[PDB]
């Protein structure tokens, strides 16, 4: 499914996104912006053999289980394919144990493209 | 002949998440894979992998690892892919990743980065040097190796803002 900006940003605020760990709404919309560019189904293969899935391109080294990524965790118990459902929910709850885990600094083209802007505009007339 | 605490099968060795303090006795020395992460390691023995001279892959993550010996990984010239993430490391011994030729991916991050201590510049300057080579939790990143306390990327500390007084 590719989500509208407001329509990802309805259901990330409803989801619990706005303010988590101090990041508001707009940082989590710019970041799956960059990521997915807000489709869920983005899907990416990496050289280490990890696969990138969903609107923010969450790692099946590390967070997902894909059974096709040796000596891979799985640190947020879902299947990788949660992550490309229409509904936000898994990845929603893999994100929010990255930023405690690791804290927005794990997306690199949030670091350099949304932190410190105005990202409050990734949400204007929603 | 694969450890008592171990899975095997074909050439990888998983000794993963069991608890162990050091590196299991007996891995076959044509062993190319070595998972040893989440476990409690604070220690590596000089030398325990100068004869698993075939490893492609090794990890390290999720220990208690606070120093790594002087040449612990010199003879690992296969290996492609190093885990050292998330364990309480203060810096890496000079030279330590010149030997790795294959290196295609390392972890850092989750470590206590001692960056006012002049120890840090072999890995500051290795890191400047292999801008293709350090992941993060997730994709490419150079930045994801960290300073305790500061939170600056280590590839940026240079010689001025250390000491040797601080080690």
């Amino acid at each position: 499914k590719v989500f509208g900006r407001c329509e990802l940003a309805a259901a990330m605020k409803r989801h619990g996104l706005d303010n988590y760990r101090g990041y508001s709404l707009g940082n989590w919309v710019c970041a799956a912006k960059f990521e997915s560019n807000f489709n869920t189904q983005a899907t990416n293969r990496n050289t280490d053999g990890s696969t990138d899935y969903g609107i923010l391109q969450i790692n099946s080294r590390w967070w997902c289980n894909d059974g096709r990524t040796p000596g891979s965790r799985n640190l947020c118990n879902i299947p990788c394919s949660a992550l490309l459902s229409s509904d936000i929910t898994a990845s929603v709850n893999c994100a929010k144990k990255i930023v405690s885990d690791g804290g927005m600094n794990a997306w690199v083209a949030w670091r350099n493209r949304c932190k410190g802007t105005d990202v409050q505009a990734w949400i204007r007339g929603c | 002949a694969c450890p008592s605490q171990c899975s095997c099968s074909g050439t990888t060795v998983d000794c993963s998440g069991k608890s162990l303090a050091s590196v299991p006795t007996g891995i076959p020395t044509t062993t190319q894979v070595l998972y040893l992460y989440d476990n409690q390691i604070t220690k590596l023995e000089p030398g325990v992998f100068d004869r698993l001279t075939q490893l492609t892959r090794l990890d390290l993550d999720n220990n208690q690892l606070t120093v790594l010996p002087a040449g612990v990984f010199d003879k690992l010239t296969q290996l492609t892919q190093l885990s050292l993430n998330d364990n309480q490391l203060k810096s890496i011994p000079r030279g330590a990743f010149d030997n790795l030729k294959s290196l295609t991916h390392i972890w850092l991050l989750n470590n206590p980065w001692d960056c006012a201590c002049s120890d840090i510049l072999y890995l500051s300057r290795w890191i400047s040097q292999h801008p293709g080579l350090v992941f993060g939790y997730l994709n490419l990143d150079p930045d994801s190796a960290r300073c305790s306390g500061t939170n600056t990327p280590v590839r940026a500390v240079t010689e001025a803002s250390t000491s040797p007084s601080k080690c």
